[PDB]
């Protein structure tokens, strides 16, 4: 989430932020500084995983050709969920 | 579309024309801005079998060019001289 | 001395005995498709996309593991060799993922640059 | 008498079959100083004498139009006038020597 | 009629390029070197030369590559060594030239996978 | 006798043949490959005209779908490509352009293969087509319409 570094700039979301003593921060001074405050990461760790009930699951993103390239996901290890590598949703055998 | 019936034959009788059939701002004539979706056709390379690309595959049949000479009988022209052009009947003097 | 004539693509090139069909094509300067070939490492001939057609001879040879022959004509651009090599990258693809996006191999893939040429 | 022949800085000929007559006769005796064996004499008097019959054969200049098949007949005239021009300049040339010099090793190379 | 003109080639001063890119610049005349990645080696077919590599550093503004070396992205190609050298000589550059490395020949044995008594018999296929 | 509907006249991997070839051809080697199959082992499977032709070749399919060993990429990736569609084919669920598509997948895997097994998986995939196409045809016109 956008946390403040202690100089109070916001941290982005690939973690950017400039330190102490950085004279580029000047560049915000009497503006602002741009940061999207919908952290992909935090989001997609808030979809429920889905049960499923087959050895191997496809996943195109939802949307038919609106989504991403089909893709088929193996679930045969029970020590984790499959992911999605396009979108990040996560998928997990039923017994 | 909406001018008067006097200003409609002033404005007509001063450019000679009938302006209101052939009028240059649109009205309702024109498409609906939401279109009912299209359903696009596939070309002809679009089949299960007897498809081999080798088969329709156009830059591989293109050649080197061939050498006519190399420095390593009637006479001809480039082609048959052109064919001289004919007036138009549609109207052959504007 | 021992040098025997073969012809790639009707073109006579002399090797030693024991010379693979894919090595004579090299000496032409012809790199056959492959996959499974790597010349550091034992032959293997697996891979199957390195089949290519000899002059009057109805069966294809896998051109990686197969010692040429005296008086063979290598037609590594036929119609019978191009053909062999679109069925087995088809063959490559059924199962292969739809991954080039994120796939770091993508750009300097040998499965991408072999299906776009062959 | 055309009025025209439709090209501007074109003029229309009075007497185009006695011009044309006047101009083939020219070409044909400055090729008679080419060598005889060179193939732009050869060449040339093939068709500068096949012209030349057909302007004979045809009085009428509409239809020695239609066998010369080279536009107007000024343009025709213009064009004689042009090769006539040409085996002056070619006796200078003299094109039909052989090749000055072969290029470089590879110099029509394509693709490098 | 020609003229007898006993001199290198020499083109220096009439190629518009300042001086400091032609005497401190260091070409190398090479042909690359397969991309290990992939087996293709149609990319080691030609001649190549190519400058020294100069400073680049970070844009204050956005973090982008500067540069100040109007060569940095300057690559030509030859069909022969002595083409490169060539072009290089009349231009003024100091270069190096590097031999092309052409892969050995292999003696390659299918059978000898399944040999008698030799350790190349393998263990699996 | 009469309700023969075809024979396997050497092992799974040779083609079927119709009853009317199997009124007069003889059983050797010659005579089996003028018939468009193969003495093989000279196992003879006979089917009667209960028989679900489909079915039984498509069970033939997965045999050597579970039996292919992996090594070489068309009996690896083909065989089980065929199993797939023979599956479907079962059930009439595709279309009858896919008859001459599954055609040009086993002639792609025969004869570019390391071993004969590939050519064993096409053989009876050709001998299908080769004489019960109206059969495939028949089956997914009558999918087709249950589904509409
Ligand atoms: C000094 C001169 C000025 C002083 C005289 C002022 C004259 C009155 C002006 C009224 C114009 C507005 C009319 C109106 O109700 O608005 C319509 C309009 C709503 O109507 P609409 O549906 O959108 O379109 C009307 C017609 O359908 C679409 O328009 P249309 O093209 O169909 O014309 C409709 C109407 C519009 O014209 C008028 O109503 C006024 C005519 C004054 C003519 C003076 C010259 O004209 C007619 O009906 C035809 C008779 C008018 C005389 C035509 C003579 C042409 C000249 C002779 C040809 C040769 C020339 C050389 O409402 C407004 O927008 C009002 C805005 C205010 C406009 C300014 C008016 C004040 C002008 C200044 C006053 C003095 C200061
Ligand atoms: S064709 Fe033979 S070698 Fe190739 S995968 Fe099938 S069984 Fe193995
Ligand atoms: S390169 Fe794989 S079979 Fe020859
Ligand atoms: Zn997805």
């Amino acid at each position: 989430g956008v946390r403040t570094s202690p100089t109070g700039e916001k941290v982005t979301h690939t973690g950017q932020v400039y330190d102490d003593g950085d004279y580029r921060k000047v560049r915000f001074v009497g503006r602002q500084k741009e940061v999207n405050e919908n952290f992909a990461i935090d989001l997609i760790a808030e979809q429920p995983v889905s049960q499923v009930g087959s050895r191997v699951i496809s996943c195109d993103g939802g949307g038919g050709a609106l989504g991403h390239p089909r893709v088929y996901i193996n679930l045969d290890k029970e020590t984790k969920t499959g992911t999605c590598g396009y979108c990040g949703l996560q998928f997990r055998q039923q017994h | 579309a909406s001018a008067t019936r006097f200003i409609q034959w002033l404005r007509n009788w001063a450019s000679g024309r009938d302006l209101q059939a052939k009028l240059q701002l649109r009205y309702q004539e024109i498409s609906k801005r939401t279109q009912p979706p299209p359903k696009l056709p596939v070309g002809p390379s679009h089949k299960l079998s007897n498809n081999y690309y080798c088969t329709r595959d156009g830059r591989r049949e293109a050649m080197p060019p061939s050498i006519v000479m190399s420095s390593q009988k009637k006479a001809v022209s480039p082609a048959p001289p052109i064919k001289r052009w004919e007036l138009s009947q549609d109207e052959p003097y504007l | 001395s021992n040098l025997i004539e073969v012809f790639v693509d009707g073109q006579s090139v002399m090797v030693e005995p024991g010379t693979t069909v894919l090595q004579a094509c090299e000496k032409v300067g012809m790199q056959i498709p492959r996959f499974c070939y790597h010349e550091r490492l034992s032959v293997a001939g697996n891979c199957r996309m390195c089949l290519v057609e000899i002059e009057k001879a109805p069966k294809v040879v896998a051109a990686c593991a197969m010692p040429v022959m005296k008086g063979w004509n290598i037609l590594t651009n036929s119609e019978k060799t191009k053909k062999a090599r679109e069925g087995v990258m088809e063959f490559l693809l059924a199962n292969h993922p739809l991954d080039c996006p994120i796939c770091d191999q993508g750009g300097e893939c040998d499965l991408q640059d072999q299906s776009m040429m062959f | 008498l055309k009025k025209t022949t439709g090209l501007v800085g074109l003029a229309v000929c009075e007497t185009p079959h006695e011009r044309l007559k006047i101009l083939y006769t020219k070409i044909l005796d400055v090729l008679g100083h080419i060598p005889k064996n060179a193939a732009y004499r050869k060449y040339t008097e093939q068709i500068t004498n096949e012209k030349l019959s057909m302007v004979k054969a045809e009085p009428d200049v509409k239809k020695l139009e239609e066998r010369l098949q080279g536009g107007q007949i000024e343009e025709v005239i213009l064009q004689a006038e042009n090769e006539l021009s040409l085996a002056r300049k070619m006796i200078q040339w003299k094109p039909w020597e052989p090749l000055v010099e072969e290029p470089p090793a590879s110099q029509w190379k394509w693709p490098i | 009629q020609l003229i007898t003109v006993d001199e290198k080639l020499d083109i220096t001063t009439i190629t518009g390029v300042p001086e400091e890119h032609i005497k401190t610049r260091k070409a190398r005349i090479f042909v690359p070197a397969r991309n290990n990645m992939q087996s293709g080696v149609n990319n080691t077919k030609k001649w190549k030369m190519e400058f020294d590599t100069r400073e680049r550093w970070e844009n204050p503004l956005m973090g982008w590559a500067s540069t100040a070396d109007p060569l940095s992205n300057l690559v030509l190609t030859f069909s022969t060594k002595e083409d490169a050298v060539a072009f290089a000589e009349k231009n003024g550059w100091s270069y190096d030239v590097e031999e092309r490395k052409v892969p050995k020949p292999k003696s390659k044995s299918y059978g000898a996978n399944f040999s008698w008594n030799k350790r190349t018999r393998v263990s699996t296929k | 006798w009469d309700n023969l509907l075809a024979v396997i006249p050497g092992g799974s991997s040779t083609p079927l043949i119709p009853k009317s070839v199997c009124e007069t051809v003889l059983m050797d080697f010659d005579a089996l490959i003028q018939a468009q199959t193969g003495l093989g082992t000279a196992a003879v499977i006979v089917m009667d005209r209960s028989t679900d032709i489909v079915k039984a070749i498509a069970r033939l399919i997965e045999f050597y779908k579970h039996e292919s060993c992996g090594q070489c990429t068309p009996c690896r990736e083909g065989v089980d490509w065929m199993n797939k569609v023979m599956a479907r084919f079962v059930r009439g669920d595709a279309r009858p352009a896919e008859i001459d598509s599954l055609w040009e997948i086993s002639k792609q895997i025969e004869g570019h293969t390391i071993c004969a097994l590939g050519d064993g998986a096409a053989w009876p995939v050709q001998g299908l087509i080769r004489h019960f196409r109206p059969e495939l045809e028949e089956r997914m016109q009558q999918f087709a319409q249950q589904h509409q």
